[PDB]
């Protein structure tokens, strides 16, 4: 797969919210 | 790709080893023909031909007499070819694409290939047993194959 | 905002474009098309039928010969040299593939050469006209309905008369010990009307 | 990077977040430090960069 960036998203958080997603094949630190 | 050829007019050489060689999974060009002419780009001097017969002109190939190239390279000095000479050989099939609709039967003449001269007269040249052994090998590939 | 959508054309209809989209601030959708193709050429070219034959191997949407070695499973018979009167063993498909390649050949009588298929075989080496019997070391000849091989059609004398039949049927008659005599690897004139 | 302007794009603000269409880099670019300037298309200056 190998992205340089992702998760580029906007959400309403009604005091708590949870998202679920695949981390990519890149064996590197992802800064969120 | 560079290797070496067998010597011309070899006395009583193993004809069954030729069948084994032509049967190999790496073997998919095999024919008897005249060498016709040669070319210039030194890693693929083209070596045009006059097709007499074929036995495992294999992968996506067709019927004989096509007179196509069988290229050569400068480091293969033990595999020299003579213009107008009849010859026998075996090796891998051609890379099948080019600027034309196909590169079909443009032979690579690569390393570890079989090569030898094919006798144009054998009655005069002592015992015809060497040319007859080649004819028995060609008959065996045509009848039994691999 | 932040809700996502996934898109497809209806069943069996070929959609062109990106698969999924996300609702941004309050109006945008990205990266969806302005105009699109929900459906396409879902049916390929069919029955192209290149011109094969028993001595043949059609290719590139056209007819062609087969290799004589690929024709090697054909029934064994007597034949003669391409430029001499001398007799030798041969197979009908290998001879036909050679003639398709423009090579010379000649015919011979049913006893003119030491053809390996000239009588009934043992188990473990049976021709296409037979098979091994259960718990037995001998081969058995099949019926003409057991024709799993494609086969040539050939000319043979039976009951005192020349008749055309399938190569596998002539092979079954030969293996079972029926009174026959092969006359050519080509079919007879007998089907003329 | 040569200071020549190459596009403009507008979007309305609903949230205090404003997501713009994904500007594709032109088919042969000048490499180096492109700049994004932003202004309200209203009676405000408010340049951000």
């Amino acid at each position: 797969y190998f992205p340089e960036s992702w998760l580029w998203e906007v959400h309403l958080v009604p005091r708590r919210k949870q998202l679920q997603f695949a981390l990519p094949d890149s064996l590197t630190t992802w800064e969120i | 790709d560079c290797g070496q050829m067998q010597e011309e007019l070899d006395l009583t050489i193993s004809a069954e080893t030729r069948k084994q060689t032509a049967c190999k999974p790496e073997i998919a060009y095999a024919y008897k023909v005249s060498i016709t002419s040669i070319t210039v780009e030194n890693v693929f001097v083209k070596y045009k031909a006059t097709l007499l017969d074929i036995y495992k002109t294999g992968e996506a190939v067709a019927e004989k007499d096509s007179e196509i190239t069988f290229i050569k390279k400068v480091t293969c000095t033990n595999a020299e070819l003579v213009k107008g000479r009849q010859y026998l050989i075996m090796g891998k099939e051609a890379l099948q694409i080019k600027y034309n609709f196909s590169f079909r039967y443009i032979y690579p003449l690569d390393s570890l290939t079989w090569i030898e001269y094919w006798p144009r007269d054998t009655t005069c040249s002592s015992c015809q047993a060497f040319l007859a052994n080649l004819d028995e090998f060609a008959e065996d590939i045509f009848l039994n194959g691999c | 905002v932040g809700e996502k959508v996934t898109v497809s054309c209806s069943g069996g209809m070929s959609l062109e474009g990106p698969s999924a989209f996300l609702c941004g601030s309050s109006l945008k959708w990205s990266p969806e098309m302005k105009n699109a193709r929900c459906v396409q050429k879902e049916n390929p070219l069919t029955q192209a039928v290149p011109k094969c034959q028993r001595w043949e191997k059609l290719q590139n949407s056209r007819c062609v010969c087969k290799m004589p070695y690929e024709c090697g499973p054909s029934l064994d018979v007597c034949a003669q040299d391409e430029r001499s009167k001398r007799i030798l063993p041969l197979t009908v498909c290998k001879m036909h593939v050679l003639h398709c390649q423009g090579r010379n050949y000649t015919l011979t009588g049913r006893d003119s050469c030491t053809l390996p298929a000239s009588a009934e075989k043992a188990c473990g080496a049976c021709p296409l006209w037979g098979k091994c019997d259960a718990e037995s070391s001998k081969c058995v000849c099949r019926e003409a309905s057991e024709c799993e091989e494609e086969g040539f059609s050939i000319c043979v004398e039976v009951n005192g008369k020349e008749q055309t039949m399938s190569e596998c049927e002539a092979g079954a008659l030969r293996c079972r010990g029926q009174s026959i005599s092969v006359t050519s690897i080509r079919p007879c004139a007998a089907e003329t009307q | 990077p040569e200071g020549s302007e190459v596009d403009m794009v507008e979007e309305i603000d609903h949230i205090g977040i404003i997501s713009f269409p994904d500007f594709k880099i032109p088919s042969n670019p000048r490499y180096g430090m492109w700049t994004i300037k932003a202004k309200y298309k209203e009676d405000f200056s408010t340049t951000g960069t």
